[PDB]
């Protein structure tokens, strides 16, 4: 928190709790299945997939290889992103449209760009 | 000297016998010698038996030596314990569970074996 | 002997060991939950066990056809398994010993029938391709009398339709926390029925056999439900001690791969240090 | 029912206390719920132990 | 075969530095084609035999050893090697000269001195292993261990189009198939794909020199 | 396959398989026991023993170790007895019963004086 | 902090005397302290460095290695 | 049973020549006897703290060891 | 559990020999039960108990940096 802030640290470190929580269930999910899943785990697994969807960017170098322009997301874009994408404001939104985008606003348009 | 020119039975309290073998290793590789099995000296037996057979008990008295082993690595085969095991006649575990119950001394008594108890 | 396969080994074994000693204390409690429950039970079983006795046993009163020995066309069979695994035999004992009858008695696939509680009893007679009409799945760890009420109204009145004309029990007879033995006992018809200590007449209300006839089919169900609940508590017993066992079994692997573990460190210190004691001679 | 002069005692598959006829098939309606919840948890946390000790082998045996 | 091959041999009566020059000798004669436009293929049979042979003209040229006794430029020597087995650009030639060299474990120990000094030249590896030959599985490859670093490059599109559904059917096996070894009867769906990749691997198997055209 | 022949071969190769598959099964076999295999691997265990034993035989010359006077197998013989075992024919019989013994016909004479 | 700290560095681009002599430096700076009576706490960060570094000195001194090649 | 047996003895605390030469000195006082036509029992006490003392002898000879670094 | 201080006791002050030989129990007893408290009911009262006190000093032990806690 001297570094990055405050805001920042522990915004990233929700992030890597409930990514470490999903990891932790990967197993049951495997195999068990989504349906025993003993809910409050099961918004575990609906935010976690947004969140590792979401950090996930368009590269400004594979322009040429998909045609996306690319983009460069500030720290403060990103943490303002993922601190909302931990509020549960954006779990309306399919699982996808996080995919490949810079900036949160840019999930909702892909969102309604899809119909949604 | 209170065995030879007394003639009485003497206690011999050695704490941390290993250091003695570790020393010794020490000196070997200062002097410049080959190493032997493991990490130790190649006089590990010699100098162990150099040490150990003068605590003996002769016509004119004893030596009776009670010795601390640390048993590196919880490995009672490593070399400086199984050097020393050779030379030692009774083991007394001392037990924190023994000393945690209120029993002092501490000897755990399963575990304390005695060659003589026979 | 390769030293960092030799630590992952023995760290693996460990974490078995470790969960399994988990298990072990779940079933630990489970079998005090289990012995709970019989103690719980016992009274309403001794009560209408006194019933049963001055009733059937007092003035003749065999007129009821579950008392009386019919020739046998067809024979029920009510096995009680388990729904979960891990259990050491359990599971494997009774159904070894349901499949040694069956193919010694009968020899014939209409001749009996089977009637599972458990879903390791059923997949082992629908591999083995054997006929079997009632089948619960799925109890709780703790079970009560409801599902098996109604799974016991079933088979008793499929006994009073003249289709099985006698059945036998088979279970796992919590006699210890180590011993779990097999019993096989006959359920209809109730010719085994024993005389209590005092021996007294009732004078039955709309007679006795309209009171049979509604109360015969309740200890048969008592029954069912007393030989269910000794078989839960065997059933988590036998799961105790295959935990105890297998954590036994893992800490013995694991003094066995730290002797190996401290045999390979040895060799591995050795070499190394001869390696660099022969590229310091090397040089002079 | 059995009654002696000092045991009127009542075996009953089903007693509730609440007074009513029906209230004996709404608390049955109300633990069949509770028993298939807990006819569901039970082995849901089998499964999950046994997963696992399952995963917990699987690397014993490939760590060969 | 041998209308194309040039068989190189260096056998053990032979002494040392020829086995320690004929990994070297078939290179440059697969050089001699490469530099002409040809197309060249050089399998050297065991490559941990020529560090053994080195390490012995050390030894006794008086050079100092290092791990396991072997030289300090033991990996020098095995990359000096392979970097000559390039593909060339089209202003050299064309020609190109693809390597395959072998090493032999011990006890199937990769984290070896000589296995993880080649496996660190080579773009990729193909573990063959004791466990899955003696299963049915031959050829023995471990095909979840097994990298191939140019991989799909290499391919042509008929084969890429399908060896990416391939890899995902046989590593969804190789993942579930850990939770059917005892226990508690994997559901329908699972067990779907567990007999997926179980003629997945019936399909991968092969005999004894009959190769398959990619058709 | 050109050697040996192709019966040969396909009983070696069985006879490796099943051997491979319960050294695969050491571990849950040392830890949890016959118990929770899956009835398939029990009759791979159940044949694997015997397998495992029918590898073993007298020999002339130890007939000075142990007083049993030793075999010679021919190899259609050995061929025959362990296609045999692995096709289920043994599966009866202890398996205290197949060792240090010939050919398959010793196997069911030893079995017999064992009292099966 | 720094009115009764002394900072004692020998960085990983020094050379290994210096990683080797920092310790007794800093033993040195204690002392005077503790003969006059006042409390010294000493910090050495990562003496593994400094096991290292004499290791270093002693085999490019060619003193006779040990076990790890210490001497 | 010291009317027909002989002990040759060479102690924990004699130097490694004396150790290494305890057995061969044992069959060479045997032989006497076994080659007359009678007939010896001869028993080695730990034969390992031979091997031992002749790890130690070789080592000191600057003999390069092998596996457990015996000669 | 694996560190030790071989002066510890004689170093600590009045206060916190009173106090802190219990935690090093408490401790003690939550460790050996941290790796059985993901399944199952163990014990309510006893067991339970023990991870609850267990679970909360370990809450207790977390700090932040440069924020050095005086000893009262």
């Amino acid at each position: 928190p001297e570094i990055v802030g405050e805001e920042h640290y522990q915004v990233a470190r929700k992030v890597q709790q409930t990514l470490q929580r999903y990891k932790e269930l990967q197993d049951i999910i495997a195999i068990l299945g989504m349906d025993e899943l003993s809910d409050e785990d099961k918004l575990v697994v609906h935010r976690a997939r947004r969140i590792q969807f979401f950090l996930s960017q368009n590269f400004h170098v594979a322009e040429q290889f998909t045609g996306q322009p690319g983009s460069y997301v500030p720290v403060k874009e990103t943490v303002r992103g993922f601190k909302e994408i931990l509020e549960g404001k954006y779990d309306h939104l399919p699982e996808d449209a996080f995919r490949l985008v810079g900036r949160i606003e840019e999930v909702v348009e892909k969102a309604k760009a899809m119909g949604v | 000297y209170f065995r030879d020119e007394q003639g009485q039975d003497v206690l011999l309290f050695i704490d941390n016998i290993f250091r003695f073998t570790q020393a010794g290793s020490e000196v070997s590789a200062l002097l410049g010698r080959m190493p032997s099995a493991v990490g130790y000296q190649p006089t590990l037996a010699t100098e162990m038996g150099q040490l150990q057979e003068r605590i003996t008990s002769t016509a004119k008295g004893s030596i009776t030596s009670i010795q601390a082993i640390y048993v590196p690595a919880d490995d009672y085969t490593d070399p400086a314990p199984a050097t020393t095991f050779s030379h030692l006649d009774a083991t007394t575990n001392l037990e924190r569970k023994l000393a945690e119950m209120g029993i002092y001394p501490a000897v755990d008594p399963l575990a304390s074996t005695s060659r003589a108890l026979a | 002997a390769s030293l960092r396969d030799i630590k992952t080994r023995i760290n693996a074994t460990k974490k078995t060991s470790q969960i399994t000693k988990a298990m072990e204390m779940v079933s630990t409690s489970k079998l005090n939950r289990a012995e709970q429950n019989a103690k719980s039970f016992v009274p309403y079983m001794e009560k209408i066990q006194e019933v049963v006795a001055n009733v059937a046993l007092g003035a003749g009163g065999a007129s009821h056809p579950m008392l009386v020995s019919r020739p046998v066309k067809k024979t029920g069979y009510l096995v009680i398994t388990s729904d979960r695994g891990l259990a050491g035999a359990y599971n494997s004992n009774v159904l070894r010993l349901v499949y040694q009858t069956i193919q010694k008695r009968h020899a014939s696939p209409d001749e009996y029938a089977i009637i599972v509680i458990g879903r390791v009893g059923l997949s082992f007679f629908r591999k083995r391709n054997m006929p079997v009409i009632l089948d619960i799945t799925r109890l709780p760890d703790q079970p009560s009398f409801a599902d098996i009420k109604e799974i016991a109204r079933k088979t008793v009145g499929l006994f009073a339709d003249g289709t099985f004309d006698e059945l036998y029990m088979y279970y796992n007879h919590y006699v210890s926390a180590i011993q779990q033995e097999v019993t096989e006992r006959k359920l209809l018809p109730l010719t085994d029925l024993a005389e209590n200590k005092q021996r007294t007449v009732y004078e039955f209300e709309p007679s006795q056999e309209e009171i049979l006839d509604v109360l015969l089919p309740q200890y048969a169900e008592s029954l069912i439900y007393g030989a269910l609940l000794d078989a839960k508590a065997s059933e988590h017993a036998a799961r105790m001690t295959a935990m105890k066992n297998a954590t036994d079994n893992a800490n013995e692997l694991i003094r066995t791969l730290t002797l190996s573990y401290n045999r390979a460190r040895q060799a591995a210190i050795t070499q190394e240090i001869t390696e660099i004691v022969a590229g310091a001679n090397a040089l002079q | 029912l059995e009654v002696r002069p000092d045991k009127v005692t009542i075996l009953a598959q089903a007693a509730e206390r609440a007074e009513d006829i029906d209230v004996l098939r709404a608390k049955a309606a109300k633990e069949r719920a509770e028993r298939r919840l807990q006819s569901q948890q039970d082995d849901i946390d089998f499964k999950r132990a046994e997963l696992a000790l399952k995963r917990a082998m699987n690397r014993l045996s490939v760590a060969e | 075969a041998l209308d194309y091959t040039i068989v190189v041999t260096a056998s053990a009566s032979q002494p040392a530095p020829l086995l320690f020059l004929a990994p070297y000798a078939g290179v440059a004669m697969g050089e001699y084609f490469m530099y002409k436009g040809k197309h060249v293929l050089v399998v050297y049979d065991d490559l941990s035999k020529q560090a053994a042979a080195y390490r012995e003209l050390s030894l006794l040229l008086r050079r100092p050893p290092g791990r396991e006794a072997y030289p300090g430029d033991i990996f020098y020597l095995h990359s000096r090697l392979l970097e000559r087995a390039a593909k060339l650009s089209d202003a050299k030639g064309g020609g190109s000269l693809t390597a395959l060299p072998f090493v032999e474990t011990q006890a199937g120990d990769i984290s070896a001195y000589i296995p993880t000094n080649v496996i660190s030249i080579t773009d990729g590896q193909i573990f063959l292993q004791s466990d899955l030959f003696f299963s049915g599985v031959r050829p023995a490859i471990n095909a979840g261990l097994s990298v191939s670093r140019v991989g799909g490059a290499a391919q042509i599109k008929a084969m890429k189009k399908v060896a990416g559904t391939l890899r995902l059917d046989l590593a969804a096996y190789r993942e579930l198939e850990a939770f059917a070894q005892f226990g508690s009867d994997l559901d329908k769906a699972t067990q779907a794909k567990l007999a997926r990749g179980a003629r997945t691997v019936e399909v991968l198997k092969q005999d004894l020199h009959q190769p398959i055209p990619v058709e």
